[PDB]
RNA sequence: GGUGUCUUGGGUG
């Protein structure tokens, strides 16, 4: 789910950098470093908010490097799943030992034992796919499905989800 | 570098020399604190990029701080006397 | 690096098992405080951002954004290239396609109406406006504590919902 | 710049909180138990796990890494362990404390003995400061021998109505006289019955006493698991080329850990009650002496050679201890010391350098495109022609030492870079004499470099330092950076000294000669 | 003086030791609030977009 | 203002402070005799107002505990009857500046 | 091995009188065993770092309980120069 | 609020002498054809006599003379004390002043007695101490600067200005100035260790050192006895 | 919260000389790591000689921020404060 | 590439 954050961000900047178009230089390392980033603390950073109208304030320079710390506070936008969160998705690869679906920017996987067992596979439909008796799963398609794990991993994380529970999946 | 000198340069309000002579020209080090706990059980290891206060479960809210090494020496004893200083970084009041 | 206003935490001799995530059970982590704040410090409602919100509050970040790049002078899959940087681009352009293919409110108009109507717990709130839900009986499943708090008025929004549910 | 990159923020201490230890967070944190007494494994190498010397408490050893954080013997900054005592033992630095929480609180139900009905301590509890509070609660409290069942109709404040003990102390050990109702059956207070009793206080009780809920609990004045520092506190030394004798804690905790093993040989089988009192008193003072060794009136912990045990508040106080020998004063690279001489040719602000001590100390010096040429010229020149230079630093903290480099000649000084030239005319330069008995004692001079091994000093500077040239000697100090530079020349510089504000008069004149010779 | 019966009334107090001092910050090793060290020094920006625009960021 | 010859007994001096609203001082015939606030080294107090008090902490941006004390046994305060918290000003003589004001608040 | 030469000792680990010594200089050889080839630690004894001079006179000979025992006197001379201390 | 080591010892001229001496000195009459100014030192002497609006401000400059003299004589200097460590020298800015613009001569002197008068008087409203607008600091300001108000005001008087000094404008005013300036830099500045510097004044004497005196008075001084020898 | 107006700030508009060299200290290593240059460097290559050419010209791009007991801080930029 | 710890006595400033 999206949510609203006022975050902020601590930098240091070399004295060679110190020159008439300061702050629109620290304007884009902060929109550089800080738009696609995850952390483990806060979800998704997707975008952020008045990307241009960032406030870098007056920086201090720390004594003994010479070096200026700027606490460049903005509101930003950000995207974090929780356990027992349904989230809609489609689907993306598919295998014999379960399937993979993307979920905003992130990647869904479904385990084998997590599914209605009138669900069949096919390694030789055009397009492969699971199948059903009333029920359908193939690419393109729309899976209502509830998250019931999501691990922290700090670079990119995996959420491993259920649709083994009522008014779930195909929609 | 004894106690009058140093009032000698407190007197003259020389107070980076005082930081200098005091740190890079003695025994500077550099320690790890846990932001929640504030104690220096912080377990870090820097060729994987990873730290751990293994008391308070926390992974994230780690600062490191340049000071003496007499001064880790003594949080040690301290510590070995079962009293707690616990170093943070911020004022609350 | 990145922080926010979540601040010491500082230690209690006490811990608390209180602290992994069950959205089924309004826990979320100790980053989502029930009172939010903000950049001035001030105390702020936690903010639960439905799809359309988001997709309103991105467009309009990235357009703004674009115009203040070109000096003062129409889709997802174009809007998001505003970002700066390969990863940016690649992260925007997947939330931006995954709104863009789940937003039944496709303008700001309806979303305003919905926000109107709305104002309650965000959380409920917010997965209401994400999650098209037929009767009293989906909802109060996926979302199970409506049951306890004896004001649902579930049958009237979700008509009203997928009434203003624009065709596709 | 000389520690190797870490990805956590830098920040600065604002805050120190004192407060105890809990056993909890001291299992917590730690992260080996010790038991085994035994240094080495056999004497086979890599000693015995669960030993003093446990790997995982950290590296002491150049060419050996730490099981526990993987880093080298400079980086490593110890780890501590813990270590189940058999039984509590009290803490040696609080008993007068623990007994005069005895007197206050009811020592069966853990309990105020007056309540805040008593208006003279509901306003005794009305001060702010923890220890002013519980002093004015233990000069009201202390002489009440009874937990009143009844509140000040019959109304109840919940108490018991068990008699109050006549707590004592005779050295470690804390008597508690109960005057029943004759014979005041007088029982020894066991550390544990202590902690029994200290656990049970509540904790508005606790708060009204001074203590702190989170930080400082009064059970955690008795001791129940040990906290082990790692080797770094106790280091071992080379005393002839092969032997190593550990410090005078390793010995300590030695001895506290046979005393241990002990304990745990007599809760484990027969043991007729006057044997159990004699070896937890052994862990009782062994305990007690690893933290202090000046304990009143008893014989202090020995050594095999007859010296006294380093204890920790031995390690803490005195002159030569940490607070006042390793922190409020140290000793500091780049510094000479050598006798002074008097020179009528040099100005008021130089000082006359040896040519030796120009060339041993150095300043880094940063390479800008404005000192590319001479720095590269004191490149070529060596470290052992002046002037020339002593070492070169990249830009990512490698020395290159210019002795051992045999190919001086084929180095190209990039920017950015940093030469460690040698001393050299007009740098300032902090000078002092000792005492140090003003701020005129340790004044900011201008280096002329001269031959001979004496330094030089103007005459008329004499008077301030207080010095005359009969066998005096005097301190440089060499800043290593330009903020320090810039700090001595425009505060401590000579010049500037010349009017003092202890008299609001000169106090440099014309001295000697010049002056007879001038009338 | 009494550094350690000093040290042991802090601990059993949970004293707060706000480190505005001189002998504080000295044994911590950091600027003490103290002549040169008794004020901060910030980056200006408004005299420094004065500066020639060939002299910027690249 | 209770004026004794020989001495207040304990558990009279205890009727001191519990006789709210009003308030009961004491003094001793022989501490009486000489006027102190006359000796020379005793410079003028003067008593601040409320409003005083408040204008004086908020141009120093002041708390009470940051303000130099004196006791509420102290002679001068006791001749004037000070409370916990009044604010004197003391004007007195300054060999560098003339005159010099000072402000002390009452333990 | 210290750092300083080894160059001027004979066959016995001793230098030999008449050698003109610097600083850092190794003036008696000696090696201690490694408990359980390389199988040694040294145990030289250099000049001090300070010091020149020319060696005098090396004595050996046993000890109380006759293990090997040795002795070098160096010398020097010292001529006057500023910083000298000289009273009447 | 001054650092210490700017002042130095001056006469307050004020506080010495007979009440004939210090009226000779300080008093000037207009309508009194003898005792006025010297007509020989100004261009403007014959245009001075007998004048009303001008004798106010000089019975106003001597009244404000006489305030001072009892005000130093009753309150600080009981004891008739006049020579104390203060900041600004005037001597030698007087002396600078008379080499600088080359007052030989004694030359008619085109500078005018009210002129005199509101220059010293705004001096005298510009030595700051303590800057702001509030109430309270203009008391500790005025406060502060009562002392040394005093001794400009004993140095810078009209007929010593005019007759003991024959100061012509451009000097006077590179006086004013001049004060201003030296006052503005003798003042301490924030950030002085002042209690290790008054503490290091003290203790430093004290290693150079039937009543009780030197170092064992000190230390019963120091560590405050409850009886003493 | 804490920063002062420029309208009300009453502290001494003239640069201390704690101030003084802990800005020109900090103007020197500022410069000695190939920051640019305000003023035309004639003749010196001292760093410390380039700040002080600097500072006299009014041109170091510097703010000193004073903090006051209460905790309350004024900002003056190195420009606006006075040199003797 | 890595040159150990504490006391006693005699001096220098
Ligand atoms: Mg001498
Ligand atoms: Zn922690
Ligand atoms: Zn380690
Ligand atoms: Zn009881």
């Amino acid at each position: 789910m999206f949510f609203l954050k006022d975050l902020s961000l601590i930098l240091t900047l070399h004295p060679s950098y110190f020159g008439p178009q300061m702050n629109q230089y620290l304007r884009e390392k902060l929109l550089t470093d800080v738009e696609g980033t995850c952390t483990g603390q806060f979800g998704y950073i997707v975008t952020v908010l008045d990307g241009m109208n960032i406030d870098v304030g007056k920086g201090r320079i720390i004594p003994g490097s010479g070096s200026a710390e700027f606490e460049v506070k903005y509101r930003a936008v950000v995207w974090k799943p929780f356990k027992g969160e349904v989230v809609d998705a489609i689907v993306s690869n598919v295998s014999p030992i379960g399937f993979f679906a993307d979920v905003g920017p992130l990647n869904v996987f479904v385990s084998t034992r997590l599914i209605p067992d009138n669900l069949v596979y096919n390694p030789s439909n055009s397009p492969p796919a699971y199948m059903s008796n009333d029920e359908l799963i193939t690419k393109g398609s729309k899976v209502r499905l509830k998250v019931v794990g999501t691990r922290t991993d700090v670079n990119e994380i995996y959420a491993i989800g259920s649709i083994k529970e009522d008014f779930l999946g195909a929609i | 570098f004894g106690e009058m000198e140093r009032d000698c340069m407190i007197a003259h309000g020389a107070a980076g020399f005082l930081k200098e002579r005091l740190m890079e020209a003695s025994d500077a080090f550099r320690v790890h604190v846990c932001g929640i706990c504030g104690l220096m059980s912080v377990i870090a290891n820097l060729k994987k990029n990873q730290f751990e206060c293994r008391s308070c479960k926390n992974k994230t809210n780690i600062y490191q701080l340049h000071i003496p090494y007499a001064a880790k020496l003594l949080f040690q004893e301290l510590m070995a006397m079962n009293i707690a200083p616990r170093l943070y970084t911020e004022r609350s009041g | 690096v990145s922080t926010s206003t979540v601040g010491a935490r500082r230690r209690r001799a006490k811990q608390q098992v209180d602290d992994e995530e069950n959205a089924t059970l309004l826990r979320l982590g100790p980053e989502f405080a029930l009172k939010q704040y903000d950049h001035d410090g001030n105390e702020h409602d936690l903010i639960a951002l439905s799809l359309s919100e988001s997709r309103l509050l991105i467009r309009e970040a990235l357009k703004a954004r674009s115009r203040a790049r070109n000096g003062g002078v129409i889709d997802d899959d174009e809007l998001a290239k505003v970002t700066s940087g390969a990863v940016a681009n690649g992260v925007v352009k997947k939330t931006l396609d995954y709104l863009n293919t789940f937003a039944r409110f496709k303008d700001e108009e309806t979303c305003t109406a919905v926000d109107q109507l709305l104002h309650l717990h965000p959380f409920e709130i917010a997965q209401l406006s994400s999650l098209g839900c037929e009767d009293v009986d989906e909802a109060i499943t996926l979302i199970p504590s409506l049951a306890a708090k004896k004001e649902v008025n579930l049958q009237r929004i979700l008509d009203e919902l997928n009434r203003l549910e624009d065709p596709y | 710049s000389q520690f190797p990159y870490s990805s956590a923020p830098l920040r600065s201490v604002k805050e120190v909180q004192f407060g105890l230890l809990s056993p909890e967070e001291i299992r917590a944190i730690s992260v080996v138990k010790i038991e085994y007494p035994e240094i080495m494994d056999e004497s086979r190498q890599r000693p015995r796990e669960g030993g003093l010397n446990d790997p995982k408490l950290g590296s002491i050893d150049r060419n050996f890494k730490c099981q526990t954080c993987g880093e080298g013997m400079a980086e490593c900054p110890g780890h501590f362990g813990h270590m189940e005592l058999a039984k509590p033992v009290f803490h040696i630095g609080f008993i007068p404390k623990i007994k005069k929480v005895c007197e206050c609180i009811c020592m069966n139900c853990g309990k105020l003995l007056l309540d805040e009905t008593n208006p003279t301590m509901a306003q005794a509890i009305r001060i702010r400061d923890p220890k002013k509070r519980f002093n004015a609660v233990w000069q009201l409290c202390k002489t009440k021998m009874v937990c009143e069942a009844d509140a000040p109709k019959v109304v109840s404040r919940g108490g018991c109505g068990n008699t109050q003990p006549v707590v004592r102390k005779d050295g470690m050990k804390l008597w508690g006289t109960w005057k029943k109702s004759a014979q005041p059956e007088r029982k020894l207070l066991t550390p544990g019955e202590i902690l029994n009793v200290f656990k049970h206080i509540s904790p508005e009780d606790c708060f009204r006493l001074g203590f702190n809920e989170d930080y400082a609990r009064p059970e955690w004045m008795i001791i129940t698991v040990l906290p082990v520092p790692p080797p770094q506190v106790r280091p071992s030394i080379a005393m002839d080329e092969t032997t190593q004798g550990q410090d005078d804690l390793t010995h300590k905790l030695s001895d506290i850990l046979k005393a241990n093993i002990n304990v745990q040989k007599l809760e484990m089988d027969g043991s007729p009650q006057h044997i159990i009192n004699e070896v937890e008193q052994l862990l009782q003072f062994h305990v007690a002496t690893y933290m202090d060794n000046d304990i009143a009136g008893q014989p202090q912990a020995l050594q095999k050679s007859g010296r006294p045990v380093k204890a920790i508040r031995a390690r803490l106080k005195g002159k030569e201890g940490r607070l006042r020998g390793n922190l409020m004063g140290k000793r500091v690279d780049f510094s000479a010391r050598t006798v002074i001489s008097g020179d009528p040719n040099l100005e008021l602000d130089q000082v006359g350098v040896p040519i030796s001590i120009a060339k041993t100390l150095s300043y880094p010096e940063t390479v800008t495109q404005y000192n590319i040429h001479r720095l590269t010229e004191y490149v070529r020149n060596g470290p052992n022609e002046h002037p020339g230079a002593k070492y070169v630093i990249r830009d990512n903290g490698d020395r290159i030492d210019l002795r051992y480099h045999k190919r001086a000649g084929d180095i190209v000084l990039q920017y950015g870079w940093k030469v460690e030239r040698h001393l050299m005319d007009d740098d300032p330069v902090l000078f002092n004499r000792q005492p140090s008995l003003h701020k005129m004692s340790m004044m900011a001079h201008r280096v002329k470099v001269m031959p001979y091994s004496t330094f030089r000093l103007n005459l008329s500077v004499t008077s301030p330092y207080n010095a005359d040239f009969d066998g005096d000697e005097m301190n440089l100090h060499v800043p290593q950076s330009e903020e320090t530079r810039a700090e001595l020349s425009q505060l401590c510089a000579v010049p500037l000294q010349i009017v003092s504000p202890q008299s609001n008069k000169p106090v440099m004149g014309i001295v000697q000669d010049t002056l007879c010779g001038v009338r | 003086e009494e550094t350690v019966e000093i040290l042991f009334e802090a601990g059993a107090a949970a004293e707060l030791d706000d480190c505005r001092g001189v002998s504080e910050n000295v044994m911590l090793g950091q600027l003490a609030p103290m002549g040169t060290g008794a004020f901060d020094v910030m980056i200006d920006e408004k005299l420094l977009t004065s500066l020639p625009a060939d002299y910027a960021p690249t | 203002i209770f004026i004794y010859q020989n001495n207040i007994t304990p558990s009279a001096n205890k009727m001191i402070p519990t006789v709210s609203p009003a308030i009961i001082e004491t003094f001793q015939e022989s501490d009486l005799v000489v006027n102190i606030t006359h000796h020379e080294l005793v410079p003028k107090h003067i008593r601040l107002s409320d409003g005083e008090k408040s204008q004086l902490l908020q141009r120093y941006k002041l708390k009470e505990s940051q303000l130099p004390r004196i006791q509420r046994e102290d002679p001068v305060a006791r001749y004037l009857g000070l409370k916990r918290g009044q604010v004197v000003k003391i004007i007195r003589r300054s060999e560098t500046s003339g005159r010099y004001a000072s402000y002390r608040i009452c333990l | 091995l210290k750092h300083g030469t080894y160059e001027k000792l004979d066959e016995d680990g001793l230098i030999a009188p008449g050698v003109r010594v610097s600083g850092d200089d190794i003036i008696i050889g000696k090696t201690t065993p490694i408990p359980p080839y390389h199988t040694k630690r040294d145990a030289s004894t250099p000049l001090r770092s300070t010091e020149n001079g020319i060696v005098d006179q090396v004595l050996l000979t046993t000890n109380q309980e006759g293990l090997k025992f040795v002795k070098v006197r160096m010398r020097t001379t010292k001529v006057p120069q500023i910083g000298d201390k000289f009273a009447s | 609020g001054l650092d210490g080591t700017q002042v130095e010892r001056q006469t307050i001229d004020t506080i010495p002498g007979s009440d004939k001496a210090f009226h000779k000195r300080y008093y000037v009459d207009l309508m009194d054809e003898k005792n006025s100014i010297k007509p020989d030192v100004i261009e403007y002497a014959a245009d001075i006599l007998g004048d009303v609006e001008l004798q106010k401000e000089l019975n106003s400059e001597y009244e404000q003379l006489v305030s001072d003299r009892k005000f130093l004589r009753e309150i600080v200097f009981v004891n008739g004390d006049h020579n104390w460590p203060l900041p600004v020298n005037l001597r030698r800015i007087i002396q600078n002043a008379q080499q600088i613009f080359h007052l030989d001569r004694a030359k008619a002197s085109d500078l005018t007695i009210p002129e005199i008068i509101h220059g010293v008087r705004d001096l005298c409203k510009k030595l700051f101490v303590l800057r702001g607008e509030n109430e309270l600091i203009k008391e500790a300001q005025q406060n502060a600067t009562s002392l040394f108000q005093c001794l400009v005001r004993a140095r810078l008087a009209t007929r010593r200005i005019l007759e003991e000094f024959r100061l012509n404008r451009d000097a006077f005013e590179w006086v004013l100035g001049t004060i201003e300036a030296q006052f503005q830099r003798s003042l301490v500045h924030p950030g002085e260790m002042v209690g290790v510097i008054a503490a290091q004044s003290i203790g430093e004497p004290a290693t150079q050192m039937n009543v009780t005196l030197g170092v064992p008075r000190l230390k019963e001084i120091l560590n405050v006895a409850k009886n003493i020898k | 919260e804490l920063a002062i107006l420029k309208e009300e700030r009453t502290t001494t508009p003239y640069l201390t000389k704690y101030e003084r060299a802990r800005i020109l200290g900090t103007r020197a290593l500022q410069i000695s790591m190939n920051a640019p240059v305000l003023v035309d460097i004639e003749g010196e290559t001292d760093p410390l000689q380039i700040a002080m050419k600097e500072l006299s010209q009014r041109k170091i791009p510097l703010v000193i921020r004073r903090y006051l007991p209460d905790g309350s801080y004024e900002d003056w930029g190195c420009d606006e404060l006075i040199v003797d």
